[PDB]
């Protein structure tokens, strides 16, 4: 999945 | 001689302008607390594991993180930087000199979570919601300044936003963690990569003003080793 | 091919304040110009020689320095930093990408003279002008560097330097074959440099002072300056 | 001699 860094 | 870090990785009261950074308190409750260790890294860079989270907790004010910085190579480096740095080495009002805490407050004052995109938090997420916590020059979420210390109780006690009851709960957990069982962090990054990030940090618009406001947003009590 | 630096190490028409920093234009005339090459170092660390001054000149606006950045080891480090620096890699308005120039402007935007204490300007116990350092921010106002591959272009960025003065400066710069300069003694003290970069981020009002300095120096766009 | 750095 896509992670948001923060 | 343990080195602990504490701080918010999200403060609920802040207005969030970018939808991708929003963490709904009513949704994250299903995924907290996280008590298994998550890596603590630097600036989301590879090869920069420096320690482990001890707990990620939902509290009334936001999401609060505790961690231990345990990498011998990283601590040795930080100590050497502290010996050369002017800012790390200056007097701290009302507190005894702690060069290592001071350099970490100059270099990496911010905390930043890596977490799954919040479109996925509404659903049944495809992997772990919370991935890692990074130490950084300045967080993208407001109020996310670290407090570093050698006494966990003192670290958590600095956040007036965290209730006497919430602190007790948090430290009950932190106390039950045996630091000696944790694995050795993978800290092998070239120093040039870190120095490039440190250089970039100096051009972050209004960085020092935002560090000062973040201290207020987090409700941190003086005295502390924070540099803004 | 060559990599030049130019800029003021002192601007005459800045308010003076710290007595130890004052360079009396009536007094330096006897020691200028300096045409013997002086070391260029990083942040006054003597084992970080990166190149050599090509001239230190008294002009109407102040004391102007030209130099060549020649150390292979240093340029290799600068290039490595440019590879991952976001500020170094960002486009510059109206100019093509120049990675080495852009990293230099990001890391070391300032010039700083080292010279003999003003009290010790007697009829001195060491040389008057010792070296010039590249730094995060100068103690003297208006001392931002311009880095370039074309020395005429670098000097021409300073609208404070007259056509006449520029011709003179470049006549001298042209007479210096870079290939003839000795290899600088550069030994990277990487932890020391990182400590300095960390400290530079905590200099209050640094980006405001860099912006102001560009005006004090009268630098003309376009240029690779990052503030 | 003492130099003034900067």
């Amino acid at each position: 999945p896509v992670y948001v860094q923060x | 001689q343990g080195l602990y870090v504490g701080g918010f990785v999200d403060v609920v009261s802040c207005p969030k302008l970018e939808q991708e950074l929003y963490l709904d308190p009513d949704q994250v409750t299903d995924y907290l607390p996280v008590t298994e260790p998550l890596p603590i890294t630097i600036e989301h860079l590879p090869e920069t594991e420096v320690g482990w989270t001890l707990g990620l907790f939902q509290v009334s004010h936001g999401i609060f993180c505790t961690g231990a910085i345990t990498s011998p190579a990283f601590l040795e480096l930080a100590s050497r930087l502290a010996d050369t740095s002017h800012v790390a080495r200056a007097p701290v009002k009302n507190l005894p000199k702690e060069p290592l805490l001071e350099i970490l407050h100059t270099w990496l004052p911010g905390l930043s979570l890596s977490s799954i995109h919040p479109r996925e938090l509404s659903q049944t997420p495809s992997g772990p919601v919370f991935q890692h916590v990074s130490l950084c020059a300045l967080g993208r979420r407001r109020g996310t300044v670290a407090v570093y210390g050698h006494d966990a109780e003192w670290v958590v006690s600095r956040f007036s936003s965290v209730s006497k009851s919430e602190r007790a709960h948090i430290l009950q957990h932190v106390s039950s963690c045996r630091l000696e069982d944790l694995s050795t962090p993978n800290f092998v990054s070239p120093l040039e990569t870190l120095m490039a990030k440190a250089i970039d940090a100096g051009f972050i618009r209004d960085r020092l003003d935002l560090l000062k406001t973040d201290r207020g947003v987090a409700s941190i009590l003086s005295p502390v080793y924070l540099k803004a």
